[PDB]
RNA sequence: UAUGUUAAGUGGAAAAGGAUGUGGCGUUGCCCAGACAACUAGGAUGUUGGCUUAGAAGCAGCCAUCAUUUAAAGAGUGCGU
RNA sequence: UUGGCACCUCGAUGUCGGCUCAUCGCAUCCUGGGGCUGUAGUCGGUCCCAAGGGUUGGGCUGUUCGCCCAUUAAAGCGGUACGCGAGCUGGGUUCAGAACGUCGUGAGACAGUUCGGUCCCUAUCCGUCGUGGGCGUAGGAAAUUUGAGAGGAGCUGUCCUU
RNA sequence: GGGAUAAGUGCUGAAAGCAUCUAAGCAUGAAGCCCCCCUCAAGAUGAGAUUUCCCAACUUCGGUUAUAAGAUCCCUCAAAG
């Protein structure tokens, strides 16, 4: 697992408190808590992390390579921070906040309303790109799918909910 | 989608997976999403 | 409750005389109609002339039955003779001087040409 | 919520606002009074044991269902009311607005409420296939020897045997029915009685639960 | 008991075919001058030059397919009509 | 399905249609959910998941089948002794009568037509649908109950608005 | 209207410093599955629960009468047969 031996961690001004198997990573921007994988071994000098595999077993240097990077996950999120945006491209689409929630009009007779969660804030801006920010990866992402989901994009003019700087691909039907 | 028996790339860009314990194909071309195999 | 092969006598000058129901329309196992229902029918006996002849296969709307309907308030109306009227496929009557009674109940059906047309609406 | 036993009277019919013809099954019931409470803790399920109608007191060489025995009049004394011919219980109620020894009066129900009324059917005894299952009948000309019976009970070697539930002649009526989503036309507080929308079912003078729509 | 294999309830019915499933044995050529990876570093020139074809200059088809600005460069690996 | 074989049954295992009553499979006719489309939308096409429910009435033929007339959201394909005659019919088919064509010298014959032509049985057992009695449930009773389990329902059209 | 799913759609993510719905992990998703709704049900021999009623006097030791509470026989009937 190059991704997880070759490549080691590196915290920066953080606190990783690998408590057990169950760690923890807190920084400017919150604490996160999850539960890697226990045969797994953590070597913390200081402010690197690296992550050692027992035997070279096939099972042993893919989860080596998983838990890796789910700690990398972590640190730079927690330190940096995650954000995706969503871009609403038709006549008449737009994105409005109502309170810890967000209202979509796509063109369906009724307005969408997703809620936000903890740890993830939305934003608007020219009533057109939808921001979703957080500290955790594997949520920013979940809520990112499900606000496209209500509308992803369609090939004959791609109106829809894209990821900015997504490539969609345009079919040429006519009239 | 083609669910057939046989699975094979169809394009350069198509790729075999095994999801599930599944023999499929995706590619960026839709037409060559194959599932069984 | 006009079923099929029910015998009918046609309330207009459209041409025909008589029909006999084909079909009651609205369902799958929809077996009889009432005042205000469609049913397809074949003409029986027609005048000469007039624009429906004798064997054509028409849409009429049945007005008039002697089964009668009952009212929300609890009335009821009853009628002599089941009687019916070409309609052209927009709810519209092939004649120009329906003739004899006819029930309101029809008013709800958007007949109102029929509805409008007849001596008396009850 | 808010249920009540009575004993059906009889159809009639009510002009409504507007006069449109409303039939309604009128419904008497008076001396309803909570005579338990079942609770979690002694009961495993909360619930309101309710008595309706009027028994004569206990008496010595009694010889009918008139008057109460010493088990009902003894349960009926634990709470402070007179022996009664119908106890039911309901679990829709909550427990805790009721008293033990309380009269569940009439006006709990207000026009417009939505009710599950049940009841026993009416009895209809030894029938046939046709009554008792909607079944078709045979020809009656045509040489025909088949007129009410039931059809082929099965197939041929392969089951070999009837299958279970395979609707064949009995007795008919006598069931637990209830008729769901019915409503109170009218509450007589002075006759106590209720004016339901529609038929309930069973005999007159049977007996009819009415409870809040569970719907 | 010892040593290995299988993850499919295969074991506890089938085939042509299809498949980065997985273990064993040998051959073989790339290599710390540093292959294989996206290594986010450049991608173009006279020049589609010639048949240039609906005008079409990595697509309707004969390719003539010349050296490289250059650590590495193809009258364009290649998605395209 | 049409066959091959001749293994059970000739001291009898009634064969086609229809009626009555169903029951199961899914290789799905409709309805539910999807992927791909040479899918602009309404329309389609094809494949995948799905058996919960639903899945028409007539004319002609003994007909199954089929064609036609009108419908329908749809008028699914198969198994159950081509399900079901100790549940029904008896039009076809397969006795005895008669006739036509044809074959035979003839008696007669034809899976060629045509008219006619007895459908028995009081249910012992299992099974099934309903109803009672006995004992049990560690005293003898009256009533009110929980719900382990089991069964039932489960379909869908059109119009208005957006 | 809930819970879990099918085909499918994914998010995070290594095997394979890339890609990748899958290996670990987390979603979403059908008239179908389980519940919800209706009815039956403790012979549920695993025979359940609650409230209430009855409670002695011989024994020579009950293998005990006869009675309580409660039922019935029998009789008048129907909302039931
Ligand atoms: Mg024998």
């Amino acid at each position: 697992s190059r991704v997880g031996k070759k490549i080691i961690d590196i915290p920066s001004d953080v606190t990783v408190t690998f408590d057990g198997n169950h760690v923890t990573v807190k920084g400017p921007k919150g604490e996160l808590s999850r539960t890697l994988n226990e045969r797994m071994t953590f070597k913390q000098e200081e402010n690197t992390i690296e992550v050692v595999r027992p035997s070279d077993s096939k099972e042993d240097r893919t989860n080596h390579g998983t838990t890796r990077a789910l700690l990398n996950n972590m640190v730079q999120g927690v330190s940096q921070g995650y954000v995706k945006v969503l871009e609403l491209v038709g006549v008449g689409y737009r994105a409005q906040m109502q309170g810890k929630d967000l209202i979509l009009n796509v063109g369906y007779s009724h307005p969408v309303e997703i809620k936000a969660e903890e740890n993830i804030t939305f934003s608007v801006e020219k009533n057109t790109v939808v921001k979703v920010e957080g500290i955790s990866k594997e949520q920013v992402g979940a809520l990112a799918s499900n606000i496209r989901s209500v509308r992803p994009p369609e090939p004959y003019k791609g109106k829809g909910i894209r990821y900015q700087g997504e490539y969609v691909r345009r079919k040429e039907g006519k009239t | 989608m083609k669910v057939r028996p046989s699975v094979k790339p169809i394009c350069e860009k198509c790729k075999v997976i095994k999801r599930k314990g599944k023999v499929m194909v995706i590619c960026e071309n839709p037409k060559h999403k194959q599932r069984q195999g | 409750m006009i079923q099929q092969e029910t015998r009918l006598k046609v309330a207009d000058n459209s041409g025909a005389r008589e029909v006999l129901t084909i079909k009651v329309l609205g369902g799958s196992g929809r077996k009889t109609a009432n005042i205000g229902d469609v049913i397809v029918c074949t003409v029986k006996n027609a005048t000469p002339g007039g624009v429906v002849k004798k064997g054509d296969v028409v849409k009429a709307v049945i007005v008039r039955t002697k089964s009668g309907v009952r009212r929300n308030d609890g009335s009821y109306i009853k009628f002599d003779e089941n009687a019916c009227v070409i309609i052209r496929d927009d709810k519209g009557p092939r004649g120009t001087r329906i003739f004899g009674p006819v029930a309101r109940e029809l008013r709800e059906g958007n007949f109102m040409k029929i509805v409008s047309l007849a001596p008396e609406v009850l | 919520t808010k249920g009540i036993l009575g004993r059906k009277i009889g159809m009639t019919q009510v002009f409504g606002e507007n006069g449109e013809l409303i039939p309604v099954t009128v419904v008497e019931a008076k001396e309803n009074v909570v005579l338990q409470k079942k609770t979690v803790e002694v009961d495993g399920y909360n619930a309101i044991q309710v008595g309706f109608e009027d028994k004569k007191a206990y008496k010595k060489d009694a010889k009918s269902n008139k008057y109460a025995n010493k088990p009902a009049e003894g349960h009926a004394k634990k709470a402070d009311a007179a022996p009664k011919r119908f106890i039911r219980e309901f679990r829709n109620v909550d427990v805790d607005a009721y008293e033990v020894g309380q009269e569940v009066s009439v006006d709990t129900f207000v026009a417009g409420d939505v009710i599950d009324v049940t009841g026993v059917s009416k009895g209809k005894g030894f029938q046939g296939a046709i009554k008792r299952h909607g079944q078709s009948r045979g020809p009656m000309s045509h040489g025909s020897h088949f007129h009410r019976a039931p059809g082929s009970v099965g197939m041929a070697s392969d089951a070999s045997r009837v299958f279970k539930g395979q609707k064949m002649p009995g007795r008919m009526g006598g069931n637990t029915v209830t008729v769901q989503n019915l409503e109170v036309v009218q509450v007589d507080t002075e006759n106590k009685v209720i004016l339901v929308k529609g038929n309930v079912p069973g005999p007159k003078k049977g007996l009819v639960e009415i409870r809040t729509s569970i719907k």
